């Protein structure tokens, strides 16, 4: 499924995500695309920072959502 | 202080 | 010196379990925070017990603070989630109404701003 991450003020990306990708998942295809390394990443939706260890499903992201990227 | 408002009544939200 | 909330007002919140809407009964207070790496926190504090019980990180559009139309024995708003079913809903508890529709527009111009 499509997603997109958002900075407050950068680009826009779009990912390839399933339902069963955990938080850490995604920051690691962030990283693929952006070169931000994980540890840099707080990724927020819905008012709540997506903890690790913790999966898509489980914050109930569908397709289309926008994940708020924020940087360190 | 001024006494605040009681809690309104339950309603429905569709 | 500490950091001050952007905007606070008292209000009780309300849970929507099917389709009707019950409200909790605490004495509460709704606040705006920005923490001092930016981001923008919407708030609820139980005021008898002191407690931050909810705390939600908001970006622009992601949600509308509105008037609930369908409550005549309150002044009740809703916190709702554009893209999704996420709603919180809030009682006003300012025993007077002349601040409210400055603290809804206030609420909206600190989320939807960046």
């Amino acid at each position: 499924m499509q997603i997109f991450v958002k900075t407050l003020t950068g680009k826009t990306i779009t990912l390839e995500v399933e339902p069963s990708d955990t938080i850490e998942n995604v920051k690691a295809k962030i990283q693929d695309k952006e070169g931000i390394p994980p540890d840099q990443q707080r990724l927020i939706f819905a008012g709540k920072q997506l903890e690790d260890g913790r999966t898509l499903s489980d914050y109930n992201i569908q397709k289309e959502s926008t994940l708020h990227l924020v940087l360190r | 202080g001024p006494q605040e408002p009681e809690p309104p009544e339950p309603f429905e939200y569709i | 010196p500490s950091n001050k909330y952007l905007v606070e007002f008292r209000a009780g919140k309300m849970s929507l379990k099917g389709t009707t809407v019950t409200p909790d009964k605490r004495k509460g207070l709704v606040y705006i925070q920005q923490t001092d790496d930016s981001l923008i926190h919407f708030c609820w504090k139980d005021r008898t017990s002191g407690n931050v019980e909810d705390d939600l990180i908001i970006f622009p559009d992601d949600c509308e603070f509105k008037r609930v139309p369908q409550c005549p024995s309150g002044r009740v708003y809703v916190l709702k989630f554009k893209a999704g079913s996420k709603r919180l809903f809030f009682w006003m508890q300012e025993p007077k109404t002349d601040q409210d529709e400055e603290h809804c527009r206030k609420v909206n111009e600190y989320l939807n701003n960046p």
